[PDB]
RNA sequence: CAUGAGUAACUGGAGGUCAAGGCUGGUGCCAGCAUCCGCGGUAAUACCAGCUCCAGGAGUGUCUAUGAUGAUUGCUGCGAUUAAAAGGUCCGUAGUCGAAGAACAGUACUUGUUUGUAAUGUGGCUUAUCGAGAGCCGAAUAGAACGAGAAGAGUUCAGAGUAAGGAGCGAAGGAGGGCUAGAUUAUUGAGCAGCGAGAGGUGAAAUUUGAUGACCUGCUUAGGAGUAACAGAGGCGAAAGCGCUAGUCAAGAACGAAUCCGAUGAUCAAGGACGUAGGCUGGAGGAUCGAAGACGAUUAGAGACCGUAGUAGUUCCAGCAGUAAACGAUGCCUACGCUGUUGUGGUUAUGAGCACGGCAGAAGAGAAAUCUAGUAGGGCUUUGGGGAGAGUACGCGCGCAA
RNA sequence: UGAGUGCAGGGUUCUAGAUCUGAUACAAGUCGUAACAAGGCAGCUGUAGGAGAACCUGUAGCUGGAUCA
């Protein structure tokens, strides 16, 4: 029986879409189906900022950040616990997740 | 719906309820009739005659003054073309597509458009060669 | 096909549909005259050539008593079942027996006997029911 | 019958599409435009498919667009039909 | 294009189910007029106005509380006077009430008038 | 009419369907019974018998064809989202189906009168003791002759111009298509320079490569693919499919509006054109990835999964081929239909509309799950009829083969 | 006008045949364990190689998936 109204993907009014590759296992997954995750990570760890304050030559310094978008296939997303199995009424709830660091 | 594609557009223009006589205008009957026959001899299609009469001379639908239709007036004056103007515009588009494909042979989309266009020609031809408006052995310019 | 002047189209279509029915198909396109008892005849005469036994299908546990018959009208050899309690004892090799159908729509196996399609009715011109129950005797 | 169904209010008329009514409505009309300066009058159609220039002075009086045409900044008009 | 007599029937059947009292019907022919005029004679509909719009035509009608259902038959079968009672028993709910309408050389008539005038015709539609 | 007298029932059943016994004795998965479901392994209301009951009765059981059962052949009257079942997409002939207004004609259509039926059958009455039986009466099918009526169907017309179609005009929008000329990085390969011991790969390791200087960091170059992030329940295309920037060449969709022609139209056997990927025939080329083949590990064994390496292919031009879970598993035109919200492109009395969408309820519907599935004798094509064998055999048509 | 009968062929229906190759039933024999749980490498459709055997591997697709995010 049909488990989801949208077939588990975001394609509508189209024939075909570009593929992308999974970060964890390099499998091909369609772009409109892949699980997506955003990361904004400081170059320097929080446990070093108190040393940075005496190491730097400049009057003040702003740490550089690094930015990423990651893609996962279903198997990897479930195994890494980005997503979890949910009850028949919970399946319908849609909410934006946090940006990781 | 549309004949060669999946279209369902609805853009048309409303025909009036009654037609009267355009008393606001600034020419006589005989002047309007002269304007038409001049534009005809210069070689304009009858749909363009209609556009000019509305736009420049200020007459809607070009019949309220004349009690006669544009193509019938051209037959009374003897200015009738050799081929009906619709069938004529279909042969032109075919020629254009064949002239493109002659130099850009690789275009599968243009090939597709040609076979649609060609079908429409013969469907129109069979109408006119039943109403005796074309000779029975007429064939396309190709 | 539902138009007022559509009768010809409708007739030809509906005729072609009927071949999907197994019943109509067999009568039309199968070999309906291959059988000793069937479309051809209600009963068949034949001569006994061997005595035989067969296991019942699961979950039953029995040996069923059967006879090899040469059919006079076709020259095929067929298996038949012998119905009654001591019935096998009423038949000798080279006796003549008359044979009968099991009562299904096509020729099909009945109950727990695998692959046997007929049963014995009379031996040497007399009813097997009378022979077994000792109401009458062999012609001798 | 209902009055609402046989005789719609003028509010209802104005909200509907020009074809989807008890009687279909003409939207195009004719006007007399007068030129700034030379004060000559030209007959024009609303929704014009052609750009139009004033008699005599040759100022472009009316510009054709995808919908209702645009009268040049200084000019003025009256509906005639 | 849809059949005009079919369109008439679905338009009034749905509006009746939705408990509306009046409707506008958008494409009208000669037999559609005569059908509506029949329903008025037997008191199934109350008021009729016709709009002369120069684009086909349209009608505005008031429904009564007595109308349960109506329908057109397609195609329009030919019937002898011997045949009409067969169709009567197939279409109508009771022997006591309701109308089966037939076209004839004497206009539209009901299954009782067929006996009076001694004429078959072609089957058109029904209401009860 | 008159004499004797006192004779005269069987077939199939008794666990359920299905009317009528847990009765007594044998037998112990044996022997048998049972259309179907099922009984019997020592406590059998089902076998073999006794005894009582049941059903029909001068009759009752069995086998075999057929009609019904059966809306499981569907004109009346079934189905095709998931149970069996909508052709991968278009074009198109035969075929079936086709506006409003005003008029006209009678061959179908319906009906009158007259013909057209011995027996059988149908409605009756009369005589054999009764009842079939016999005898007499009346009306009748299809088919044909001559009249009548004109709603529907048909033919014509133009001081008529579809929320029917085609031609054309105006301003604009889009990863729709072909061609020409350019581009920022990245992955490999070579040259040269610096440095002097490990690099790679994994869950953990070994094959493997390095003092002929690896790895990493510079500068030079040579190629062949690709267009990250922006990027979405966004857009375009008949479907398959389409994502860097300029220039160029044809045609199409939608919108605005007093342009022109007038039935030109819907659906479609046969016939024709397109169709991801993998494959095949010839040419160009060859970075990355990698069927086959070869090793290293793991295991009872791995021929596999993992790692090292490696060929055909993967790219382009000219063609052949014709299949996909080619799926929203929902044919194409055309209707009638509740509300709220959010998009994309035009137009706007700024109130709204038109085309193409998404989402959330409701009411109905349905075996439910759910809703492209509500209402319905609108038109046309494809298609299913319990599992298997079988989408297989033989014949035929296409293809170089597959 | 022609019966009968020569000699070649065809069209139909049956039947023989060394040997090979399908299917079905095999109480329970031998070797593994491919599917159904994330079935121990998620499964399935097309196409192409390979292999005691279920099957395995490349390439494009689908969710009837283990994700309506
Ligand atoms: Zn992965
Ligand atoms: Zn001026």
């Amino acid at each position: 029986t049909k488990k989801r109204s949208n077939n588990g993907r975001s394609k509508k009014n189209r024939g075909h879409t570009r593929c992308v590759r999974c970060e964890h296992c390099s499998a091909m997954v369609p772009n409109d189906k892949a699980i997506k995750k955003f990361v904004v990570r400081s170059v320097i760890d929080a446990a070093s900022l108190d040393d940075l304050k005496i190491a730097t030559i400049y009057e003040e310094y702003e740490v550089p950040k690094s930015y990423y978008k990651l893609n996962y296939c279903v198997s990897c997303a479930v195994h890494i616990k980005l997503v979890r199995v949910r009850s028949r009424w919970e399946r319908k709830i849609r909410k934006e997740q946090r940006v990781s660091a | 719906a549309r004949m060669y594609s999946n279209g369902k557009g609805q853009s048309k223009s409303v025909t009036p309820y009654n037609l009267t006589y355009p008393t606001y205008i600034k020419h006589s009957k005989e002047e309007i009739v002269d304007v038409i026959l001049n534009l005809a001899r210069k070689g304009t299609p009858p749909s363009q005659i209609g556009n000019i009469l509305r736009d420049n001379y200020g007459v809607g639908k070009s019949f309220a003054v004349t009690k006669t239709k544009i193509l019938t007036l051209l037959k009374i004056a003897g200015l009738k073309p050799v081929i009906p103007e619709d069938l004529n515009n279909i042969v032109k588009k075919c020629v254009n597509i064949k002239a493109h494909l002659a130099k850009y042979t690789n275009d599968k989309s243009s090939k597709y458009q040609l076979i649609q266009m060609q079908s429409c020609l013969y469907r129109v031809a069979r109408y006119y060669k039943s109403k005796n408006e074309l000779p029975a052995g007429w064939k396309p310019p190709f | 096909m539902y138009g007022l002047l559509a009768a010809r189209n409708l007739k030809k279509n509906r005729h072609k549909r009927r071949y999907a029915d197994k019943d109509f198909a067999k009568k039309a396109r199968g070999d309906i005259y291959q059988n000793a008892v069937g479309y051809s005849a209600p009963h068949a005469k034949g001569i006994v050539t061997e005595k035989l036994g067969v296991e019942a299908k699961q979950p039953n546990s029995a040996i069923r008593k059967c006879v090899r018959v040469h059919i006079v009208r076709l020259n095929k050899k067929v298996i038949a079942y012998v119905p009654h309690d001591g019935g096998l004892n009423q038949i000798e090799i080279n006796d003549e027996v008359i044979v009968e159908g099991l009562g299904k729509k096509g020729c099909r196996s009945k109950g727990d006997i695998p692959g046997v399609r007929f049963r014995v009715c009379k031996v040497q011109k007399v009813s097997l029911k009378a022979l077994v129950t000792k109401k009458k005797e062999r012609p001798a | 019958i209902a009055k609402n169904l046989l005789y719609p209010t003028v509010e209802e008329i104005k909200k509907n599409n020009k074809r989807k009514q008890l009687f279909q409505e003409v939207k195009g009309y004719f006007m007399e435009v007068k030129c700034a300066g030379c004060a000559t009058l030209n007959v024009c159609y609303s929704h014009s498919q052609k750009t139009i220039s004033c008699k005599g002075c040759s100022m472009v009086i009316l510009r054709s667009t995808g919908g209702k045409a645009k009268i040049s900044n200084e000019c003025s008009y009256m509906v005639i039909s | 294009m849809m059949d005009k007599l079919a369109n008439l029937c679905i338009t009034i059947n749905n509006a009746n189910r939705a408990q509306k009292r009046s409707v506008v019907i958008r494409r009208i022919s000669k037999v559609c007029r005569l059908f509506l005029e029949s329903m008025q004679k037997h008191g199934y509909i109350t008021d009729i106005v016709y709009i002369d719009d120069h684009r086909e035509g349209k009608a505005v009608v008031g429904l009564s509380g007595r109308l349960n259902r109506c329908g057109a038959i397609c195609p329009r079968y030919d019937v002898e006077l011997k045949d009409v009672e067969r169709y009567r028993a197939n279409l109508l709910p009771s022997r006591g009430f309701g109308h089966l309408i037939v076209t004839s050389s004497k206009g539209l008539i009901d299954h009782r008038e067929c006996i009076q005038h001694n004429t078959g015709g072609k089957i058109l539609g029904y209401f009860y």
